[PDB]
């Protein structure tokens, strides 16, 4: 019992390097790498409506 | 994540379609007038046909 009951602050701390940690890692790539996708677009369309007018 | 992307590509596609309607509109504004230019001219010269 004492043994698991040291396996419970083991799991807290696993968890956070190996759940949680990545997650919160990819949700800062998606958000960076969506601004850069929007820019090229929205660039993208500038080039399209000039070479049109 | 998929949020916060979903949304700022959607004013990529919202920003691309209003881009794209002006540059149209001042197109067929243009055309319109120079389309114009042609009638008048040759409804005053046909005027005058014998």
């Amino acid at each position: 019992v004492a043994v698991q009951e040291q396996e419970i602050a083991r799991r807290e701390k696993e968890l956070e390097a190996r759940v949680r940690k990545p997650a919160e890692a990819e949700r800062y790539k998606l958000e960076r790498l969506a601004e850069a996708e929007k820019s090229q677009l929205i660039m993208q369309a500038e080039a399209e409506a000039a070479s049109v007018r | 994540g998929e949020k916060v992307k979903q949304v700022l590509l959607a004013q990529a596609e919202a920003e691309k379609i209003r881009k794209i309607g002006e540059a149209e509109a001042a197109v067929i504004e243009a055309m319109g007038k120079a389309e114009a230019e042609r009638m008048k001219l040759k409804a005053e010269a046909y005027q005058k046909y014998g």
